[PDB]
């Protein structure tokens, strides 16, 4: 009842396995979640005898349309007879998870036709419910006795067959087990790791026949490990043609260090930490440092070293967008909502602002902006999220993330900070340009690590000395040598929390006291006169 | 006419036991090699080098180069042959071709007559040959390749300007059957194909079974498959026409290879195409190499001129002759036609990028130096900033005939890659192109927030713009916001503005009337005695000059810092339309670098770069 033609057992260790009970138990929580939740689609996770041996894991590779079957059968098999009592109905399939990243993402060879691979992206467009008939059955004439043949995977539905008794439709629905299945046409964006700009990055179509479809959120980071089809794409559908090129699509199947931080905090306590590190980070920065207040301690003529500024920010964090207006309407950032007349599709179209959360974006230029838009941002600036009101969709867009910029009736408290780039007209100053840059012009992995690892764990507190500090300040100091009445002041804690930030530190020491002081002589300076 | 066992067996033994002088006159097997590292699956693709057959077997040579897709076919038998005597252990199974191609030869000795029961030659390949052009045939001009040469090896020049994404063609079809058990195969040639129905094979058609047939993509072959059209070099088209474009199809481990713009070397088959009065058909290239140029990247002794004749007083005198003067504008074309390929090895990126700005096209008819421009200039390709609309750099749905499912394609900017970029008809452009245009000024930082288009363009050839004027002259009466119509902003960032008034200068306009009298006089445009010389002679001169890279010093630069001093001065007094910034600083130092590769002396130099201040005052403040 069995065919070796392709030369595949049960696990390949049944022999193994008897030794493997009595010698591996002489990470519970994978054992328990499955005998006591009960919860199928058993979730393996990376074939970690690829350690041990090659082999094993070499054939589960090279055939996995046929080694992901030979999974959920053997492990269901023994359930069945060990567990008479269990939900035979529902059946659990076993799905590999982070599996082997594959060499050269970028450089997707054609020779791997059927292998899993591992993507890394975005989701850019999502498409809703698309319904497909699955393990279609036939008609006959002879009392329209249909017997149990098909049972064994591997027949095709082919279409064409139902242009004749669409009876099929309301009678064979059911009762020959042709209920619409599940696919979501979904379209990533390769992630090409700051490359130097040279090749166009590849989109892959993700909409595969498995019924996972959005138990997996979209809209987030792309970890998705799949099997590579190709299929054959009809040149008219009017004839039976068909080209000699094949669409590109991926299955979904898918559910020391330490040591260089201690050092930090013991040179953090020298009183010449703030000349080396501003000096040190963001070297390519010209004069009028007062600027980077909001660049260095939040991270961490226009374009006059500005529009450049804000590349630094899209170079440093790929995370963001970076866009502008005069050339996108208001409709051009978000909620273009839009379906394709030749295939006669809706799409739910987003925008760039809606995935602009967890970063900062680059928009500049703002007072060129027409009132008509503004509106989104408005809401943003002032409920910290982004609502999209369309015919499709009413609902609200989570907005937690921050952005700012700096500018050139009193109604600009929209904004959150305010500053004024003024002239000293100093001409010694511009003489350090010719030098410092025209002169002049590993270590990457160090600071990459800075932001995600150890900022993970860290959340200051604040002291109950060091609230009222700021409130006694503007009260007394206001009425000497003669606005700051509203509760404006208070929302600068947000900021303070970027000096425990430094140092991860969630103390207060004398450094970082005085400088939430002169905070308030440098927005006073620009707001007067 | 000859017998291609005869000719099979010669290549045999040439590859087998027959020897070259490639090293030191000594046989070490070369090609041994590459044959033992294809048996081990370690090399994917051969190539034979027609230069090493040619040292020793004209013959040979001629009747490859008479005929390339007979002999193609014959040397991938050959090495398919050769194959199996090679063999030393058991095949790891690299692949699922591999696994595949190990059962097919145990099913096949299991068993072991009708020419059609054995296994198709291409299929059980896991190798792919190419041929090196041999240098004997000189390279050929596309417009030179006509019908009279299909079948002959042949090998032209180019320019990438459209390539498509990488995706996989099918060689051969495998259909498997529910009643016959065994495997069908269809190789497939044409760019189109005819699935099976009902299986040809002689087992069901003598059992009349049911005989379905199911398509697979598990043993099928694939390879990789790749569209580009290449255009002529311009430097070598004639005058009196326009490039031509010739398809070029590159399949296997050649892909991946050309990059849009790049100048290609391009060596394959001429073959026709169906598309299935009289039998017509298309053509396109079957490329084996594609070798780019090293340039892309990043007998007395009084031969020469260098050092003892200045360069301004004749290189200069020689450059667009039709100009009625004009010569200090003259000279700043000279760095532009310079521009910045010779830049030193320092990572200076920014030294290449020349935008320079001209206002005023109705102006001494200003708008013919172009072409001159385009000519002369090395590595230079002719663009027009009014050749199509702005759907020439989106993209957009028209109608097509040939070929072009969802078109990506670029502008005049991309056209030229890292050359002389021309650009008329500022003003006519629409607003959004404008913008396209302010995206490039950023050093490449195009971004568009359209679903279907995220591309990321690569500008870096030099930007010469020409703008009308806003209709008429400038009038002085006009005050600010209304004076200048083209947004301020814009020109900003431009390195170099020019404008150029057409005042009543009775001194100078004497000289206009002179010149334009001594037309219809004679043949000869610039009568100051110069010659117009062949192009090649100055072509040659310039080229070893690119070879020197001379370095301009640091410390000098802090003799220019007192100019940007006095310039404030006047800055704010007059408060005039024009604005400059610390810009003209960077502007500075990029204009003096250009100007010392005519003295390569570069240890004291101050009379070249104090010029290049002089040219900036020239132009400002001419009243």
């Amino acid at each position: 009842l069995v065919i070796w033609g392709t030369d595949v057992n049960v696990a390949a260790c049944k022999e193994n396995f008897q030794r493997f009970l009595q010698r591996f138990i002489d990470y519970m929580q994978r054992l328990g979640e499955i005998n006591v939740i009960g919860e199928p689609f058993l979730n393996v996770n990376c074939e970690h005898i690829k350690s041990f041996d090659k082999n094993l894991y070499r054939q589960l590779i090279s055939y996995p349309q046929e080694v992901i079957p030979t999974f959920d059968m053997a492990v269901n098999e023994i359930f069945f007879d060990r567990y008479p009592d269990s939900i035979l109905e529902h059946q659990i399939q076993v799905r590999p998870f982070n599996a082997l990243k594959t060499k050269n993402m970028r450089n997707l060879n054609p020779e791997d036709i059927d292998q899993l691979i591992t993507i890394s992206g975005m989701v850019i467009r999502t498409s809703q419910l698309i319904p497909e008939m699955q393990e279609a059955f036939f008609q006959c004439q002879v009392c329209a006795h249909t017997t149990r043949v098909e049972m064994d995977r591997g027949r095709i539905a082919e279409p064409s067959v139902c242009g004749r008794c669409h009876t099929t439709h309301s009678m064979a629905l059911i009762h020959n087990r042709s209920l619409f299945s599940d696919k979501q046409m979904i379209k990533l964006q390769e992630s090409p790791e700051d490359m130097p700009a040279g090749q166009t990055p590849h989109t892959v179509i993700l909409f595969a026949h498995n019924d996972l479809v959005d138990k997996v959120q979209p809209g987030d980071r792309v970890n998705v490990t799949g099997i590579y089809r190709a299929v054959p794409i009809r040149v008219n559908p009017r004839v039976s043609n068909v080209k000699s090129v094949y669409k590109t699509h991926i299955d979904v199947i898918h559910y020391f260090s330490e040591k260089r931080v201690e050092l930090l905090k013991e040179l953090s306590r020298k009183p010449d930490i703030y000349e080396r590190l501003a000096s040190a980070l963001a070297p390519s920065i010209y004069e009028h440092e007062d600027i980077k207040k909001g660049i260095l301690l939040q991270l961490f003529d226009p374009g006059t070293s500005k529009s450049q500024l804000l590349q630094y920010v899209y170079n440093l964090v790929p995370r963001g967008q970076y866009t502008s207006g005069k050339g996108s309407s208001a409709v051009g950032l978000t909620a273009y909502v839009m379906k394709d007349p030749e295939t006669r599709q809706l799409v739910l179209q987003t925008g760039a602002l809606v995935l602009s959360d967890n970063g900062i974006c680059c928009i500049d230029e703002f007072d060129k902006m027409n009132e008509s838009t503004r509106s989104v941002l408005h809401e943003v600036m002032e409920q910290q999220t982004l609502s999209i009101a369309k015919a499709g969709i009413i609902c609200q867009l989570n907005a937690r993330t921050s952005v700012l910029a700096a500018a050139n009736h009193t109604l600009l408290s929209r904004f959150d900070l305010i500053f004024l780039l003024l002239d000293p007209q100093d001409e010694a100053y511009d003489r350090r340009l010719a030098h410092h840059l025209v002169a002049l012009y590993l270590d990457m992995a160090v600071l990459k690590d800075y932001i995600a690892y150890a900022h993970s764990t860290i959340m200051p507190r604040l002291s109950e000395e060091a609230s009222q500090a700021l409130i006694e300040a503007y009260v007394d100091m206001r009425k000497i040598g003669s606005s700051a009445y509203p509760r404006q002041l208070e929302s600068l804690i947000r900021l303070a929390e970027a000096h425990a930030k430094v140092r991860l530190s969630n103390k207060v020491e004398a450094i970082d006291v005085e400088e939430a002081k002169r905070l308030h002589r440098e927005a006073l300076k620009q707001s007067a006169t | 006419l000859k017998d291609y066992a005869l000719e099979k067996e010669k290549v045999k033994k040439f590859l087998q036991e027959f020897y070259q002088d490639d090293e030191l006159g000594k046989k070490q097997f070369k090609y041994g090699n590459q044959l033992v590292r294809l048996a081990h699956r370690e090399q994917v693709a051969l190539y034979v080098d027609l230069d090493d057959v040619a040292e020793d077997d004209p013959e040979l040579v001629d009747s490859i180069c008479e005929n390339a897709r007979r002999y193609a076919k014959l040397f991938a038998d050959a090495v398919q042959e050769l194959l199996p005597q090679y063999k030393e252990r058991e095949v790891v199974n690299k692949d699922v071709l591999d696994v595949y191609i190990e059962h097919r030869l145990m099913m096949e000795q299991r068993s072991r007559r009708s020419p059609q029961n054995q296994y198709p030659a291409e299929l059980m390949r896991r190798f792919e040959l190419y041929f090196q052009g041999p240098s004997s045939n000189k390279p050929r001009v596309i417009r030179e390749v006509r019908a009279d040469s299909v079948g002959k090896l042949v090998t032209v020049r180019g320019i990438v300007t459209r390539v498509s994404e990488v995706k996989p063609k099918m060689v051969v079809a495998t259909y498997t059957c529910d009643q016959c058990g065994a495997e069908t195969y269809q190789p497939i040639q044409s760019p189109t194909f005819m699935p099976l129905i009902m299986c040809p094979s002689q087992e069901c058609q003598t059992n009349r079974s049911g005989g379905r047939l199911y398509l697979q993509t598990r043993g099928s072959r694939f390879i990789k498959f790749q569209e580009m059209k290449m255009q002529e070099h311009s430097d070598q088209v004639p005058v009196g026409n326009i490039p031509r474009s010739i398809t070029v199809l590159v399949e296997g481990e050649n892909t991946r290879i050309a990059q849009p713009g790049d100048h290609v070397s391009v060596t394959g088959i001429f073959l026709p195409i169906l598309r299935t009065q009289g039998l017509l058909s298309e053509t396109y290239l079957e490329a084996h190499r594609i070798v780019k140029m090293n340039k892309s990247e990043d007998t007395r002794e009084e031969l020469r001129q260098i050092a003892e004749e200045d360069f301004y007083e004749k290189l200069a005198a020689s450059i667009a002759p039709e100009i009625y003067g004009h010569e200090d504008v003259k000279k700043a074309l000279l760095l532009l036609l310079v521009g910045g390929v010779d830049q030193s090895p320092r990572g200076m990126k920014i030294r290449g990028n020349i935008n320079i700005c001209l206002m005023g096209d109705p102006g001494v008819a200003k708008s013919q130096l172009l072409s001159y421009i385009d000519r002369l200039a090395p590595r230079s390709q002719y663009t027009t900033g009014r050749g199509s609309s702005g759907v020439g750099l989106t993209a957009a749905v028209l109608r097509d005939s040939v070929s072009g499912e969802l078109t990506l394609e670029g502008g005049a900017l991309v056209l030229a890659d890292q050359g002389v970029c021309c650009i008329d008809e500022f003003d006519k452009m629409a607003e959004a192109d404008r913008t396209a245009i302010h995206e490039v000024m950023e050093q490449q930082t195009i971004s568009i927030a359209k679903a279907g288009i995220l591309t990321t363009l690569n500008a870096r050839c030099s930007i010469l713009a020409a703008a009308n004027p806003a209709y008429g002259r400038y009038n002085p009466r006009r005050s600010l916001e209304q004076n200048i119509q083209l947004p301020a902003a814009l020109l900003s960032r431009f390195d170099l503005l020019w404008l150029i008034q057409d005042r009543p200068d009775r001194d100078n306009d004497l000289r206009l009337a002179q010149h334009i009298t001594y037309v219809h006089q004679h043949s000869r445009q610039p009568p100051s005695q110069f010659e117009p010389l062949d192009m090649k002679l100055m072509r040659r001169y310039i080229a070893m000059c690119r070879e020197k890279q001379p370095m301009v010093p640091e410390s000098l630069a802090d003799y220019i810092t007192a100019a940007y001093v006095e310039m404030r001065r006047e800055a704010w007094a007059s408060k005039d339309a024009t604005y400059t910034s610390a810009r003209t600083l960077l502007a500075i130092l990029r204009l003096s670098t250009a100007l010392a590769r005519l003295r390569m002396v570069d240890v004291v130099e101050k009379e070249d770069v104090n010029e290049a201040i002089r040219l900036m005052e020239m132009s400002k403040d001419s009243l």
